[PDB]
């Protein structure tokens, strides 16, 4: 009687999951976002499904409880536009914040785990205003940009002595991660130093500088200054890197080599991460959910 | 009317009092009196089969022994094939339904409702409507209800009226009709007039119902408050599962990890609705993992 009015009223992922149509839902997400690995998406179906049903007790208590559905709208509404209740950005935001919390706390691994939960929640989000669909995307964008940024620094950390060439490469790419500036600081600082413990003032003066142009005065800031000086006194090329600040490119989210406009690239239908043609039809490294390259009709969330 | 007190105290959840309202009828053996005595007794610290003599109270003994297993053997056996009272039936249908035989459970109910008020009928009626809804036959639940209502419009509501509203309530809960309006005032009042888990928990659902997590939250910290989680140890442990259930469905509306630490209790404890489903659903998903590897 109930569940149906939902499906009849909206055929989107969220609602499908909510109404109990998991096959129908998996299908929709392949076509629209090319989702392929269903595993890290289990608890989200569960949460969606369970989150709109509650149980009232039934008189002789030792008799199974009674189901009740939580609708997303009150009495006064198109007796058509009847739909299940579903989390909303309210939370997506909440979660995103924990990412930032952990970013500041220097707990990379955890930060990532957050962002993904955000990405997953967006994927199965359901919205009222065309407007919020817009924001859902802005959040979604940002997320990958943080998973990316972190994914890099994280791997720059998993490097053995001698790979020096590669390390400065990554440290400077991390800088490319479109994060809120304030957060990009930590990146810039990382780059700034490692291109000093390695006589590379031809970029050190750059990073330290690109840093000072956001952070005015603080303990850390003061070092960045002193670094731009002792560095602006010897245009050194101690170690040549692929990275050139003055150009337009994106960082491949699998390799961490840059992708210039000349480069043949492949995107991911959900995330938007870009990779080298090398890795087409593989699982994206941002939110290990969808197939890179596969074509999607587009992520549906507006009701 | 007569013992409208005993009834109004049963369907509200304070067996504590419900019992003392029957104590008042100093040993006047009436089937209705027995039913409710037995039932409140079960609802409390402990039941005491009062007489295995009554081809009714002898049933109750069975019913309870039933509850400690899943064999409707002697129960259904020492009853079927001989026409009997709705009160007797009531217990059977329940038994049956606790097993999952809902289609039959409801049948059992209607069979009794068919002795048209031969004492206990309204009690069955509710049960039928419940059993119906358990199986998702809202259509029928209503029909059964509707057709009994507009039927006995002979102001027979001598007290069963509150048993009746209870039924209606459960129906309204499923329909989701007047969830915000009239159906909210119903519980609202009930809670204010009789503070118990039965009533407070009802209110709770109505709130989750209305997306009002704010108010819901309150109702929960309150149910945890010393007065309920401690002061009424009895008809508070009786409802722990269901409570937990709601704790979750609310914890979820705000997306809190708790989903586990919480239903961990319900899991390593009971196996009702929420868990019944949580199982089915968990399987359905792992079922799709097989299908797309």
């Amino acid at each position: 009687m109930e569940t149906a009015i939902w499906i009849k009223n909206s055929k989107l992922p969220a609602v499908l999951v909510a109404a109990g149509a998991f096959d129908a839902a998996v299908q929709a997400l392949s076509k629209q976002v090319g989702v392929v690995k269903l595993e890290p998406l289990k608890k989200y179906f569960t949460n969606i499904y369970e989150g709109c049903r509650t149980y009232i007790p039934s008189t002789p208590c030792e008799l199974p409880a009674q189901l009740g559905y939580v609708r997303a709208y009150d009495d006064t509404v198109s007796e058509d536009q009847i739909l299940p209740y579903v989390p909303g950005l309210d939370v997506v935001n909440e979660k995103m914040n924990e990412g930032y919390k952990n970013f500041k706390l220097n707990k990379p691994d955890i930060a990532i785990e957050c962002f993904r939960e955000a990405i997953y929640r967006i994927t199965l989000l359901m919205v009222d205003d065309a407007e919020d669909e817009k924001l859902a995307h802005k959040i979604l964008e940002t997320a990958r940009e943080y998973i990316l940024g972190l994914s890099i620094e994280l791997e720059r950390r998993s490097l053995k002595e001698g790979n020096t060439v590669r390390m400065l490469e990554l440290a400077a790419y991390f800088t490319k991660a479109k994060l809120s500036p304030i957060h990009r600081t930590n990146a810039l600082q990382v780059a700034m130093s490692q291109h000093f413990k390695h006589k590379n003032f031809l970029q050190a003066s750059y990073f330290a500088g690109e840093f000072l142009k956001i952070i005015s005065s603080g303990p850390r800031a003061e070092q960045a200054r002193k670094i731009k000086n002792k560095a602006d006194s010897m245009a050194s090329d101690a170690i040549p890197i692929d990275f050139d600040p003055y150009a337009k490119f994106d960082i491949c989210a699998a390799t961490y080599k840059p992708i210039y406009e000349d480069t043949p690239s492949v995107s991911d239908p959900l995330t938007g991460s870009k990779y080298v043609i090398t890795e087409k039809d593989k699982i994206d490294r941002i939110a290990m959910i969808s197939k890179i390259g596969a074509p999607a009709s587009g992520l549906r969330i507006r009701v | 009317m007569d013992y409208f007190n005993i009834k109004q105290n049963y369907y509200t959840g304070n067996f504590v009092q419900c019992l003392q309202e029957i104590e008042k009828f100093s040993k006047v053996t009436d089937n209705t009196l027995l039913f409710y005595k037995a039932k409140t007794l079960l609802a409390l610290g402990q039941y005491q089969s009062q007489d295995p003599t009554s081809k009714l109270g002898k049933v109750l003994d069975l019913y309870v022994q039933f509850l400690d297993t899943k064999n409707i053997e002697e129960l259904e056996n020492l009853l079927k094939d001989k026409q009997n009272s709705p009160y007797e039936l009531y217990l059977l249908a329940t038994a049956q339904a606790i097993l999952g035989d809902l289609d039959k459970s409801l049948e059992t109910c209607v069979e009794g409702i068919d002795n048209d008020e031969a004492e206990g009928t309204t009690e069955l009626l509710l049960l039928a409507i419940e059993v119906a809804l358990l199986n998702n036959n809202v259509s029928t639940a209503s029909t059964i209800f509707d057709n009994y209502t507009n039927a006995i419009e002979d102001t027979v509501s001598g007290d069963n009226e509150m048993i009746l509203n209870l039924a209606e309530s459960y129906i309204k809960f499923a329909t989701n009709k007047e969830t915000a309006t009239s159906n909210f005032y119903y519980y609202e009042e009930l809670s204010q007039t009789f503070p118990t888990w039965k009533t407070q928990l009802g209110l709770l659902n109505l709130h989750l119902q209305q997306r009002n997590i704010a108010e819901a939250q309150g109702i929960v910290e309150l149910l945890l408050s010393d007065y309920y989680s401690v002061e009424q140890k009895e008809n508070a442990v009786l409802y722990k599962p269901t409570f937990l259930a709601n704790q979750i469905t609310l914890a979820l509306m705000q997306g809190l990890d708790t989903e586990d630490l919480t239903n961990q209790l319900v899991k390593l404890d009971h196996e009702h609705a929420f868990i019944k489903h949580h199982q089915e659903i968990d399987a359905k998903f792992d079922e799709l993992v097989r299908k797309y590897d």
